[PDB]
Formats: C-alpha cells, sequence, structure tokens
C-alpha cells in the first residue's frame, strides 16, 4: 500500500544509551487501523519552537485543576446464578421464556451493537487540529442544532470517552467553538505537540477527568453566557448510577419545556449544561457496558438503563430536534418484544409492582416506535385500573406508584401523538381514570414538586386528564399555602402546569377522543367523561351535539354547569335546543347496596360557586363501597352537589340516602 | 404670523343649540403637528378644556367629560376654520369661549374669545348719549354685551379711557368712555366717538360738539 | 328505577404483538456502519436600515389606550408579541405617527418599572453595520452587548439595553407617539 | 555532538517517513530546548557527512507515543517498555522553559 | 390630577416670586404655565416645564420635581401682575389650575382721579337722568361710593362697578345714578363721594 518500512530511535536516557526498533511493516498488517503516515503528517515535525509556542498560546490553559475525591456507583450487577447467556447477534426465538427467568446478555457482543456504528470523532476543525490527533473509531453521537442553526451542539461517544463539542456562528459569521471532554484518564484520547492533559484538566477524580479545549478567544466569548459549576457536573458524572444521571436530565429537560426552551431556546448556562449532560447519560451507560470486561449485563438493568434512554431520545427530538446515533442494541430490542409476547397486557396490573415496571421498561425499549405494536396501550391501562381500585380515593399519589405510572406513560403519549391509532377505547379508559386521580390534593402535591424542582412534577395523572376546567385561579385555589415555599415558584409552577395541559399544540390532549368533533366551542369545555357505549361533555356552553342537554342546579355561576351525553359516539344531527332538562334528584337510596350497581358509572362532585370538584369512576364494588361509606357524601354542605353519571346516558343527583 | 379670530352668535336660549366658528391664519387646519382645541373660562367652573380636533392619516375628535354626548367639533379644510356645537345648553354653560392652538399637552396661541350668554332675554338697542380737560359718551341699556368704543376709527389712542359696563338691577347694561383733551384745546378739530354692538347689528357715530 | 348490578370493569381486549424477525441482516437493521458526523451552515443575513419605516415627523397621542405617558412622550406595549425587525411595521400600524423606540433617552427606568419580573421588551436601539448602537431618535446608546447580533431587549431587572442572540424570537414591543 | 534548530521555511524540501531510518531524541539537560529530532536517512551506501534533518521532538514524540498507543494489541514487551520509556520523556517536557527563552540558540 | 396652586402670592417689586402647582406625579408630567392678565385672553409663558416660548422675558423659569412644579419671575416688574394658571393632561383630561392672583407689592398708593357727568341734553330731552361718576388711576384698586342730593344721603336707585385694572397697572370704577329729571329741580346740586383708603374726594 506505502513503501514504508522500520525505523530506529536511538536515545540516551541514563548515562549509557539504548535504541528501539519499531517495525511498520507488521505493525500495519496487525493493526489495519493503523495509518503512520497519517499521523506523521498530522504531526508539524518540522514546526519551529516558536511557531509550537504561538499554538500553546492560543489554546485556553484551565485556571487550576479541581482534584475531587469521587466514586464510582454500583452499577452493573453481578450475574446471578443461573442466568441465561444472550449472545445479542445469536438472539435464538426460545432463548428463555418468562419474566421471572433469570438472564443476562453478553457484554462484547453487545458493545459491538451498540458501538456498530464508525466515523471520525476528533475533528481537523479548529481547535482541535491543533490539540488532538485525529481518531476513526465506532462512536455514538447526539447532536442538536437551534437558533437557525446558529448555535449547534455535537456529543460524540465511544466506550471510554465523550467529546462535547459547542460552536456558537455570529451574525457576520465568526464561529467560536468549545469542546468538553469526559472520561477515565488512562482512556482520555491522544494528545500531540506541546499540550499535556494537566495543564487543560478543568476537574479530576482518582480515575476520572473533564477537560476543556478552546481557544482563549472563544473561551471568553462562551464565557459571557456560559458559566458552568464544573464541580458539579464532573460529581454528578462519576458518582450518579446511569440511570439515575439519565433521569436528572430527563427532569432538566422537562422544566425546560416549560418554561418554553422548546419553542425558543435561550443561550444560558441551564440550557447548555443540560445540553451536555445528555451525551453525559448515554455514556455513562455506553461505558459502564464496556468496563464490565467481557461478562454479562443482568437484562434489568439494560432495562432501566435503555428505558430513561428512549425516553431522553424522544424528548431532545421533539424539543430541541436532535439526533441519536448509536447506542441501540437490536438484540435487546427482540429479546424484549419475545417477553412481551409471554405476558398478557390486560392483567399486567395482576402482578407485582417490581414485574410491571420490568415489562413497561422492556416494552418501551422493544418497541420504541409506535405503530408496531398497539396492544402496549392495554397493558398500560392494566396497570392503572389496578392502581386505582388500590389508590386511596382522592388522596395524592405516591412516590412509587408515580413511578409504576411514569415508567407505563410513555406508550400512551406515543400513540396520542399520532394522528390514528387503534386501541381508542383503552386510550380512553387511561384519560378517564387520569381525570379521576386528577384531585386537587394531587394538583397540589404537583406544584409543589414543580416549585421545589424534586420528582413530584415529571409526571400527574392530571397531565393526561381530561379536565380542561383548570385555570390559572382554580390553580391558584388548590396550590400549596405552606409558606415555606417561595409564592413566586408557585406561580412559575402554575404557568408550567398550564402549560403541560395546554390544549393549544401540546398534541397529548385531543385528539382520538370520539366525541371530540362534537363541540363547537372547544374552548367552553370543562371535561369529557368517556364512559362504555356514552361519552359525556361537560361544559359551560350549551352548544353542544349530543342526545341531551343536562343542566345542573347552579346558583349564579359564570359557568353554567351543562352535561351533555353523547350516546354511542354518536354525534345527534342537530344541538339541542329549547330548554335543557333538569337533573332527576334521586333521594330514595341506601348506603348498604350489596351489589356493584354503579360498576361502571361515574360521580362527580361540584360547588355551585367554584366549580368542578372531584370525578369517581366505580371500577369495582370495592370502589362502590368506600365512596358509600366514607365522608365523601355531605349532603349538609348545600353548595356541593353529587352527580351520578350512567352508561345508559342519564344524569341523576344523588342528594339523600333516606 | 400665527393668528386666529372665533364668531359666531353670542346669545343663546336655554335648551337649544349653541354654534361658533374660529378662523385660523398663518397655519393649516390640517397640520400634522398641531391639534386646534375649544376652552370656556367661567367663574363657575374655571378653566375648563371642551374639546378638540386633528388631521393625521383620518380626521380624529377628542371630547370631555363634562359635554360628551353634546358637543361637536367639526372643521372646515376650504376656509381653515373649524366650528364647535354644543346642544341643550344650560346656565351652566355661560361663559366666554376661545380657540386656541396645541400640541396634546400644552396649548400654544389663544383666540380673542367671545363672550356666550344665556337668558332667553331678547336683544336691546342701547341709547347713546353724549355729555386740562376730558369729554365722553355714555351708553345705557343694552342688553347683549359687549359693546366696541371707537374714536375717529382709532385715529386717536392715547389718553383714552374705556370704562367697563355694569349691570342694572333689570338686566340691562350701561358703560360710558373718555377721552382727555387740554383745557386751552377746546374747540379745536373734531371728535366723533363711535359705538359698535354688534348682536343688534348697531353703528353709530356721535359727533361731540361742546 | 330498577337497578341492575353491572360487572366489574376490565381492560378492553387487545391482539397479541406481532413476530419479532431474527432473519434481519443487522447491516439493514441499522444502516452501512460508516458514518459522518453532522455539519450545519446557517445562512448569514446582513442586516441594514428598513428606511421604508423610521421617526415619524407627526404627533399623536391616544390618551384612552396609552400604557404609559412620560414628559413629551406616549409609550405604547404591543399586545401581540412580534418578531423584532418586524415591530418597526408593528409600531407604525398600530396608532397614527408611533414608531420602534431606544428607551435610554427617555431613560429606560420608568419603561423597566411597568413590566412583570418575567416578560422581556423588544426596543429600538440597533446598529446597522459596526458603529455605534443608535435608535431612530439617533445618537449613541451604552448597551450591554454579550452577542454578535444587532437586536435588544429589556426586562424588569435591566439597567441598560441588552443585546439578544436570537432576534427571530417573539417578544412585545416598545413604540412610542411624540407630543412635540 | 550540539544540538540543531528547525526550520520548515525550506520549499520544495520534501520529507517522507518511508525514508527516514533513525531518528535520534535528545535527552534532558543535553539542549535544554528539546530540539528533539535528528531524522537520519537510510545509510546503506551514501557515505558520511549531512544528509539529516532537524525536527521537533516533542511534535515526534507525541507521534510516537499516539501510534504506540494506537496499536496495544500488537505491542510485545519491548515495544510497551519502550511506550513507558517515551511517556517519561514526554514527561519531562517543559513548554514554561520556552516562553522567557529567546530561542534560534544554533544560529 | 388634582391639581393644587395657592390662591394667592405676594412680592416685593424686584424680589423673585415664586408660584407652585402640586400633583401626584407631577415631575412625571409635562407642566404648562399660562398667564392671563385682567381682562385678555390666556397666553403661553411656560411650557414642558422649563421651555419658554418666543418672545417672554427670560426672568420667567419654571421647574417640575416629584409632586411640586414652580414658576418663578426673578424680574417682577410690571404687567407682571395677573392670574397665572398650572396645566397639565391626566389620562383623557386637561386640568388647569384653579388660579394664582399675583399682587405686585412696593407701588404707591396713588391718589384717585374722579370726574362728573352731568345728564346729557338728550338725556334730559327723555324722562331718564343719569349723573356719571368716573373714578380713574388710583391704587389700591378698592373704593366706596355714595351720593349726596344735597348733604342728605339716598341709598336707592344706584349702581356702581368693580374696580378694573388699567393699562398702567392702576384702577378704575365708574358709578351711575339714575334718576327721573324731575327729581333734579329739587335739590340745589347732587355731589358724588368717593371713600378711598380711608380718604374722601368729592365732586358736585
Ligand atoms: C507547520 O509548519 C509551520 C510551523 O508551524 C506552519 O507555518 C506557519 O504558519 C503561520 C500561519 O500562517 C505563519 O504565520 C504567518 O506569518 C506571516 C508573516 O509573514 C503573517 O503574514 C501571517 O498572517 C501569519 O501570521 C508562520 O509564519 C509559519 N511558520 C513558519 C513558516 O515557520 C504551518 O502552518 C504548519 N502547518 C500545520 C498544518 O500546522
Ligand atoms: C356497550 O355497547 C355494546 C355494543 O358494542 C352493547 O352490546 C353492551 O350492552 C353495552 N354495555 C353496557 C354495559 O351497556
Ligand atoms: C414598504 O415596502 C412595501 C413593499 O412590499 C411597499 O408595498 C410599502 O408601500 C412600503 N411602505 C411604504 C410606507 O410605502
Ligand atoms: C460613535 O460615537 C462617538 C461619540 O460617542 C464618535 O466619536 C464616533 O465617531 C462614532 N462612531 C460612529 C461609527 O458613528
Ligand atoms: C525516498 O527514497 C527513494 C529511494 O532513495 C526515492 O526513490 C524516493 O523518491 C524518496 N522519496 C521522497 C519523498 O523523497
Ligand atoms: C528533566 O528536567 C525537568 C526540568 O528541569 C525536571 O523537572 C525533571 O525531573 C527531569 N527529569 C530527568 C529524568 O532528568
Amino acid at each position: 500500500a506505502a513503501s514504508l518500512s522500520e525505523v530506529k530511535l536511538h536515545l540516551d536516557i541514563e548515562g549509557h544509551a539504548s535504541h528501539y526498533t519499531i517495525p511498520w511493516t507488521e505493525l500495519m498488517a496487525k493493526v489495519p487501523g493503523l495509518s503512520p503516515e497519517a499521523l506523521w503528517r498530522e504531526a508539524n515535525v518540522t514546526e519551529d519552537l516558536a511557531s509550537m509556542l504561538n499554538r500553546y498560546k492560543l489554546i485556553y490553559k484551565t485556571s487550576g485543576t479541581l482534584g475531587i475525591a469521587l466514586a464510582e456507583p454500583v452499577d452493573i450487577p453481578a450475574v446471578s446464578e443461573g442466568s441465561m447467556q444472550v449472545d445479542a447477534s445469536k438472539v435464538h426465538p426460545g432463548v428463555i421464556s418468562g419474566l421471572n427467568s433469570p438472564a443476562c446478555m453478553l457484554s462484547a457482543p453487545l458493545e459491538k451493537q451498540l458501538f456498530y456504528y464508525i466515523g471520525t470523532m476528533l475533528p481537523n476543525t479548529r481547535p482541535h487540529s491543533y490539540v488532538f490527533y485525529q481518531l476513526r473509531c465506532h462512536l455514538s453521537y447526539v447532536a442538536l442544532s437551534i437558533n437557525g442553526d446558529k448555535f449547534q451542539y455535537t456529543g460524540a461517544m465511544t466506550s471510554k470517552f465523550l467529546m462535547g463539542t459547542y460552536k456558537r456562528v455570529t451574525e457576520k459569521g465568526d464561529e467560536h467553538v468549545l469542546s468538553l471532554v469526559f472520561g477515565k484518564t488512562k482512556d482520555l484520547p491522544d494528545l500531540r505537540g506541546p499540550f499535556s492533559y494537566p495543564s487543560l484538566t478543568s476537574a479530576q477524580s482518582g480515575d476520572y477527568s473533564l477537560v476543556i479545549v478552546t481557544t482563549f478567544v472563544h473561551y471568553a466569548n462562551f464565557h459571557n453566557y456560559f458559566v458552568p459549576n464544573l464541580k458539579d457536573m464532573f460529581s454528578r458524572a462519576v458518582t450518579m448510577t446511569a440511570a439515575s444521571y439519565a433521569r436528572y436530565v430527563l427532569q432538566k429537560l422537562v422544566l425546560l419545556e416549560m418554561k418554553g426552551g422548546c419553542r425558543e431556546p435561550e443561550l444560558d448556562t441551564e440550557t447548555l449544561t443540560t445540553m451536555f449532560e445528555v451525551s453525559v447519560a448515554f455514556f455513562k451507560v455506553g461505558h459502564a457496558v464496556g468496563e464490565t470486561g467481557n461478562g454479562c449485563v443482568d437484562l434489568r438493568w439494560l432495562a432501566k438503563s435503555f428505558f430513561e434512554l428512549t425516553v431522553l431520545k424522544d424528548i431532545i427530538g421533539i424539543c430541541y430536534g436532535a439526533t441519536v446515533k448509536g447506542m441501540q442494541s437490536y438484540g435487546l430490542e427482540r429479546l424484549a418484544a419475545m417477553l412481551m409476547a409471554t405476558v398478557k397486557m390486560e392483567e399486567l396490573g395482576h402482578l407485582t409492582t417490581e414485574k410491571q415496571e420490568y415489562a413497561l421498561r422492556l416494552a418501551t425499549v422493544g418497541y420504541p416506535k409506535a405503530g408496531v405494536y398497539s396492544g402496549l396501550i392495554g397493558g398500560a391501562t392494566s396497570v392503572l385500573l389496578s392502581a386505582y381500585n388500590r389508590h386511596p380515593l382522592f388522596q395524592p399519589l405516591h412516590t412509587v406508584m408515580r413511578e409504576t405510572l411514569f415508567i407505563g406513560s410513555h406508550v400512551v403519549l406515543r400513540e396520542l401523538r399520532l394522528n390514528v391509532t387503534t386501541q381508542g377505547p383503552n386510550l380512553a379508559l387511561y384519560q378517564l381514570l387520569s381525570t379521576a386521580l386528577c384531585s386537587a390534593l394531587e394538583i397540589g402535591e404537583v406544584l409543589r414538586g414543580l416549585a421545589l424542582g424534586t420528582e413530584s412534577g415529571l409526571f400527574s395523572p392530571c397531565y393526561l386528564s381530561l379536565r380542561f376546567d383548570l385555570t390559572r385561579d382554580k390553580l391558584l385555589s388548590m396550590a400549596p399555602q405552606e409558606a415555606t415555599l417561595d409564592q413566586a415558584a408557585v406561580s412559575n409552577a402554575v404557568d408550567g402546569f398550564l402549560g403541560r395541559l395546554s390544549l393549544e399544540r401540546e398534541d397529548r390532549d385531543a385528539w382520538h377522543l370520539p366525541a371530540y368533533k362534537c363541540v363547537d366551542r372547544l374552548d367552553k369545555v370543562l371535561m369529557i367523561i368517556p364512559l362504555i357505549n356514552v361519552t359525556f361533555i361537560i361544559s359551560s356552553d350549551r352548544e353542544v351535539r349530543g342526545s341531551a342537554l343536562y343542566e345542573a342546579s347552579t346558583t349564579y355561576l359564570s359557568s353554567s354547569l351543562f352535561l351533555s351525553p353523547v350516546i354511542m359516539n354518536k354525534c345527534s344531527q342537530g344541538a339541542v335546543a329549547g330548554e335543557p332538562r333538569q337533573i332527576p334528584k334521586i333521594q330514595n337510596f341506601t348506603r348498604t347496596q350489596k351489589s356493584c350497581i354503579f360498576c361502571g358509572f361515574a360521580l362527580l362532585s361540584y360547588d355551585e360557586k367554584e366549580g368542578l370538584e372531584t370525578t369517581t369512576y366505580i371500577t369495582s364494588q370495592e370502589v362502590q363501597n368506600s365512596i358509600l361509606s366514607s365522608n365523601y357524601f355531605d349532603f349538609d354542605n348545600l353548595h356541593v352537589h353529587y352527580l351520578l353519571l350512567t352508561t345508559n346516558g342519564t344524569v341523576m343527583e344523588i342528594a339523600g340516602l333516606y | 404670523q400665527v393668528q386666529l379670530q372665533e364668531s359666531g352668535p353670542g346669545l343663546v336660549k336655554p335648551s337649544q343649540t349653541l354654534s361658533l366658528t374660529c378662523a385660523i391664519s398663518g397655519d393649516s387646519v390640517s397640520s400634522n403637528s398641531a391639534t386646534w382645541n375649544w376652552i370656556r373660562q367661567s367663574p363657575s367652573r374655571g378653566l375648563e378644556w371642551l374639546g378638540r380636533t386633528y388631521y393625521r392619516s383620518k380626521w380624529y375628535y377628542d371630547y370631555a367629560q363634562s359635554v360628551q354626548n353634546r358637543i361637536s367639533i367639526n372643521p372646515d379644510t376650504s376656509k381653515n376654520q373649524f366650528s364647535l356645537q354644543l346642544n341643550s345648553v344650560t346656565p351652566e354653560d355661560m361663559a366666554v369661549y376661545y380657540c386656541a392652538r396645541g400640541d396634546f399637552d400644552a396649548f400654544d396661541f389663544w383666540g380673542q374669545g367671545l363672550r356666550v350668554t344665556v337668558s332667553s332675554a331678547s336683544t336691546k338697542g342701547p341709547s347713546v348719549f353724549p355729555l386740562t380737560a376730558a369729554l365722553g359718551c355714555l351708553v345705557k341699556d343694552y342688553f347683549p354685551e359687549p359693546v366696541t368704543v371707537s374714536w375717529n376709527s382709532g385715529a386717536l389712542t392715547s389718553g383714552v379711557h374705556t370704562f367697563p359696563a355694569v349691570l342694572q338691577s333689570s338686566g340691562l347694561y350701561s358703560l360710558s368712555s373718555v377721552v382727555t383733551v387740554p383745557s386751552s384745546s377746546l374747540g379745536t378739530q373734531t371728535y366723533i366717538c363711535n359705538v359698535n354692538h354688534k348682536p343688534s347689528n348697531t353703528k353709530v357715530d356721535k359727533k361731540v360738539e361742546p | 328505577i330498577t337497578w341492575v348490578p353491572k360487572p366489574n370493569v376490565e381492560v378492553w381486549p387487545v391482539d397479541p404483538p406481532p413476530p419479532v424477525n431474527f432473519n434481519k441482516t443487522a447491516e439493514q437493521e441499522y444502516g452501512d456502519k460508516e458514518v459522518k458526523l453532522p455539519h450545519w451552515t446557517p445562512t448569514l443575513h446582513t442586516f441594514q436600515v428598513p428606511q421604508n419605516y423610521t421617526k415619524a415627523n407627526c404627533t399623536y397621542c391616544n390618551t384612552r389606550e396609552y400604557t404609559f405617558s412620560y414628559k413629551g412622550c406616549c409609550f405604547y406595549f404591543t399586545k401581540k408579541k412580534h418578531t423584532w425587525n418586524g415591530c418597526f411595521q408593528a409600531c407604525a400600524e398600530l396608532y397614527p405617527c408611533t414608531y420602534f423606540y431606544g428607551p435610554t433617552p427617555d431613560i429606560l427606568p420608568v419603561v423597566t418599572r411597568n413590566l412583570n419580573a418575567i416578560e422581556s421588551l423588544w426596543v429600538g436601539v440597533y446598529r446597522v453595520g459596526e458603529g455605534n448602537w443608535t435608535s431612530l431618535d439617533g445618537g449613541t446608546f451604552k448597551v450591554y452587548q454579550i452577542f454578535g447580533s444587532h437586536c435588544t431587549y429589556v426586562s424588569k431587572f435591566s439597567t441598560v439595553p441588552v443585546s439578544h442572540h436570537e432576534c427571530s424570537f417573539l417578544k412585545p414591543c416598545l413604540c412610542v407617539s411624540q407630543r412635540s | 555532538y550540539p544540538c540543531c534548530h528547525v526550520t520548515q521555511l525550506r520549499a520544495q524540501h520534501l520529507l517522507a517517513l518511508e525514508n527516514i531510518s533513525d531518528i535520534y531524541l535528545v535527552s534532558n539537560q543535553t539542549c535544554d530546548g528539546f530540539s528533539l529530532a535528528s531524522l537520519n536517512s537510510p545509510k546503506n551506501g551514501s557515505n558520511q557527512l549531512v544528509i539529516s534533518r532537524c525536527a521537533n521532538g516533542l511534535n515526534v514524540v507525541s507521534f510516537f507515543i499516539s501510534i504506540l498507543k494506537r496499536s496495544s494489541s500488537a505491542l510485545t514487551g519491548h515495544l510497551r517498555e519502550l511506550l513507558t520509556t517515551l511517556e517519561t520523556l514526554y514527561g519531562s517536557f517543559s513548554v514554561e522553559d520556552l516562553f522567557g527563552a529567546n530561542l534560534n540558540r544554533y544560529a | 390630577y388634582e391639581l393644587t396652586q395657592p390662591p394667592s402670592v405676594s412680592a416685593a417689586s424686584g424680589q423673585t416670586a415664586r408660584i407652585t402647582c402640586g400633583g401626584d406625579n407631577i415631575g412625571s408630567k409635562n407642566v404648562q404655565w399660562y398667564q392671563q392678565k385682567p381682562a385678555q385672553a390666556p397666553v403661553l409663558v411656560i411650557y414642558a416645564d422649563s421651555k419658554r416660548p418666543s418672545g417672554v422675558p427670560e426672568r420667567f423659569s419654571g421647574s417640575n420635581s416629584g409632586n411640586t412644579a414652580t414658576l418663578t419671575i426673578s424680574g417682577v416688574e410690571a404687567g407682571d401682575e395677573a392670574d397665572y394658571y398650572c396645566q397639565v393632561w391626566d389620562r383623557s383630561s386637561n386640568i388647569f389650575g384653579v388660579g394664582t392672583r399675583l399682587t405686585v407689592l412696593g407701588q404707591p398708593k396713588a391718589a384717585p382721579s374722579v370726574t362728573l357727568f352731568p345728564p346729557s341734553s338728550e338725556e334730559l330731552q327723555a324722562n331718564k337722568a343719569t349723573l356719571v361718576c368716573l373714578i380713574s388711576d388710583f391704587y389700591p384698586g378698592a373704593v366706596t361710593v355714595a351720593w349726596k342730593a344735597d348733604s342728605s344721603p339716598v341709598k336707592a336707585g344706584v349702581e356702581t362697578t368693580t374696580p378694573s385694572k388699567q393699562s398702567n397697572n392702576k384702577y378704575a370704577a365708574s358709578s351711575y345714578l339714575s334718576l327721573t329729571p324731575e327729581q333734579w329741580k329739587s335739590h340745589r346740586s347732587y355731589s358724588c363721594q368717593v371713600t378711598h383708603e380711608g380718604s374722601t374726594v368729592e365732586k358736585t
């Protein structure tokens, strides 16, 4: 190929001297990617010392290296005794059936699939040309471009190190560029010329390091808008578990969405730091897999980590329009979908919380795209149904339940974002049960989490509910009155809550509902209750194409409560005119109903001045018993009335129980 | 030279409509950087700005609260003037009306201003009579004030003093005006006292012969 | 009146999942393993003075619908958010004899007083070439410039006009009408 | 022997690894400035005198460190010992030590 | 909105005079000062707090701050005796001042000049008789008038006017004694009397 042979290096280290004969022949045949002449060209061997010094004097050198002492987490577990060793390439149709089956995916094939793509990581783009030797290797990249392609971030990762390159193009055309390299000190990319990492490492642990590569001028320009907490970032990276880091980034990105960073991406420290941390999360997963060292990774760890990675992928694609090449193993996807065939979605909630979470994670990793297996929604709804049956009625959601349901929500959200779907009924079940779980107490807990930047704000059933009554004022009434929390943060949380529930855009709102095309004034709608055989629409205006028009006994409330039933989701030709019907008050009733008479009905409590308070879907006799034998019915309060919505389509009013 | 003068009927019956017009000169009614304002002054209401009009892209009219439903201010580009109409006038509307130029904030250059009175009473003709040394001319019993007095059509100005009228119990007004001539110059030249009362279309010249 | 007991609620049945292709080539499951890292080329757009829109020689003040007045100027906040450049138009079409303003000659502390603690406001001080920051009223301006761009905004806490990074963002606009 | 000075401005003076047989790198104190590359053409029949080119020691050492790193699978103990010795030599670098020096100390 | 200005202000001739005008945030607005001399149309004397229209003495100056706006006349000569009004524009309303009457102290107590006019020939030819008393060129402008038919007083049928400022910043007034011509030949001669600042001046 190239007429190159051996060479001898002579040196006089100690008093005596010695030589070393490095044969470029045979060594080129042992390492196929080696091109010694290319690196010789890269190295300005004939560089005058002055020009070297100029190169050094142009690259930013750190103002001290923070020597922190951080500890690696316990991420990848040990192989459970009796684990089925799965080669990702040789995935047999019957490897191991059952969610309870111990199974582990072999490290090397998985790495060969995650980092299957090859390409040039370190480019010939100043300043990297000055500092680094160009490297072509198996990579994975996350890349985004915002503000009219003027700001661009490209984070490229191996199984060893990670380089995030930022670039801003000025209006005139000046290009400022700044790169951050995270990875184990030993595994850090090969350096060139006079440059040494010590002078460039911003932070360093016992084994890891964070390096900043840019020119002084570029550094200044960036510093005007980008002052990151290098200590905090480095610490979180080294210490946090892969899943935990990914979830941290997800929360950050959801908070940026609420503040409007998706529509109008602002160039602030938080936004850019989050950009880098995305790449860090993906890298962390890859790094751990690689470090195993020709071992095994339990399918549970792979499920949790890659579920978080999938969620991050879609969120950055919708927000910033980003691309993730790599970090996707067809073996894992296949194995997950296979195990999905071994469970019954309709009864997924009838399993343990652990297995529920495992299966839902496997569903997201195995069927990432919407359109393949649409019955996954069933499984999600199953979990939700089960959760509703065991959840303290109206009370806020517990951390554990919130996590389980958040894991299962993504399937529902993906199919809701589509224009056509097949599991509409089940989707409406999910949304109905979310309206039920959406209580003032829950809203409060979510607003608290949003204001305090905690996990409670990430997901709430309210987010995917059919409640369109929540307005800024209503939210301020249901807001945490704890004085500890700054009310300014509470106000921003209220605004963000409305942002997540914005019928405007936010495809995850109204679309696939079958009675959505029976409303003409979709701004005056308050709640849609999709029951079996019926779709009730509660609104403030009387203009709704329905089978009937009920008016509730409201007392000088501007938002006069109008209930319109749509039987068999059939838009009745012609809006109901004349006078709305009065709600039949039923006072003949008993609390000790031995049979589930209400099973499949809905109970709605409303204040004739404040609005709709509570919604309850009688799913089981247990729920009926709970509602009847509790403090739910306080007929003493003459302002709060209780309405019963039936599958036949009749709205009654529970007002007495003999 | 920016100037502008008011005109119109000075007497208005109760209820009724009040009409006035101000003619300007030295500037354009369609000016891009001005506004034309009607402002009245009365002891009962102080100095109250009635209204204003101007022309930019379209013709805009601004009115005050005290006469929102009763006032109209319409311009006229041909004669370079602008009018003022106030319907359903009351005794509270009895005042001296001025027109002025302005710029939303300040009112630069004012009109002479004409006195509008309301009392339903009819116009009465003024009865004129004649009389170092001084010689004058008296005017008794006239209702619609004011009345202008001159000597030789303004040829003589120094040594002249016109007194302000006075209202009798009956409601009619009276006023006198005197000039000063030396006692040695008693039978020299001739002095003609000109009297002009507009609201009755009266103009009479009384020669003072001692 | 008759009350028949309905059964418990359950999930609607779902079809089983399709089988998963093992015969996939892997080479076609992914793509060609050779990848090039993405590169973007942004279309530079030079900014010149609009000329079509400029300082009006007329005087006006919609006394009933102005946001705030001061000395000899009336100030309006556009209700609809607009682009920075397009606001040159958005001020002229709002009210007669209204135009995009640069705040410091009037002293902007009053403007910043009439804002919320999060809402921004496009202001009308710019720089056509690489010269001084100026407005339609003219003169020079002290500006807290941190980006290359030509546009500027103000916030509740702003002390001086601040240069923005993307002039395409939607924000309300400060427009003025003269009284001189 | 006394050290050399690096000059690349020479046009049409081509340099290729194919025709480089011996690379002499200077050590500490010997030249201080680390001008540590005497590249010598193959000497299988060309008498004596100057056939050598002076070149930058730090760039040459970085190139060799990088190629030995990129071939850790093929490296056999002897070349690994070479890698460690050359890494210590590169660790003996001092870029600050050339800031105050006036350079061209061999012309 | 509430323009509060002192009802009256006084100053000696030559000393600087100050007229104030208060209101909520009047310093945020453009204050205008108009001068109205007695029996004249208002004339803008100060605009935009400090700006002066063409042809206004430099002694006139203006300031505006917070809740107080001051119009200072440094010269205080003749013709400055007038009513001074402040004017502002709060939203859709032009608020004028109540009025500040300026008094120029220092002027000497000029003696009054009185003259009398008997019933004219054409006036006596009809059934009317009017005696005109013309008082002029006197300061302070405060006089009380009384008629004497013949040492004996009368308090019926007499019309007096208000003292009215003259061109030379003096004052004048006109009394009218109306009666029938038959009541002229009754008494010997009628006498007008005017008390000015205590003193009394009569004519017949
Ligand atoms: C490898 O060889 C040399 C050593 O670094 C590099 O040539 C050097 O290039 C710089 C940049 O163009 C030259 O600086 C120039 O100096 C002239 C003075 O006439 C000035 O007009 C330019 O604006 C610029 O500042 C420098 O002189 C030159 N050094 C030499 C010839 O010894 C070459 O670029 C290196 N190549 C790579 C790929 O790194
Ligand atoms: C719901 O509708 C179906 C028709 O699809 C009907 O057969 C069934 O009886 C209805 N269920 C109830 C509980 O009314
Ligand atoms: C501004 O340019 C447009 C070009 O489409 C033109 O139609 C318009 O008339 C211009 N503006 C004015 C005030 O003429
Ligand atoms: C900018 O303003 C300064 C004065 O502040 C002046 O000296 C200079 O010439 C101006 N430059 C341009 C390009 O207008
Ligand atoms: C290298 O040497 C060979 C043989 O001496 C010669 O043919 C070739 O031209 C040389 N190459 C260069 C780049 O000088
Ligand atoms: C080489 O020289 C440097 C600079 O004086 C010194 O720090 C280092 O210890 C020396 N090492 C050896 C092996 O001589």
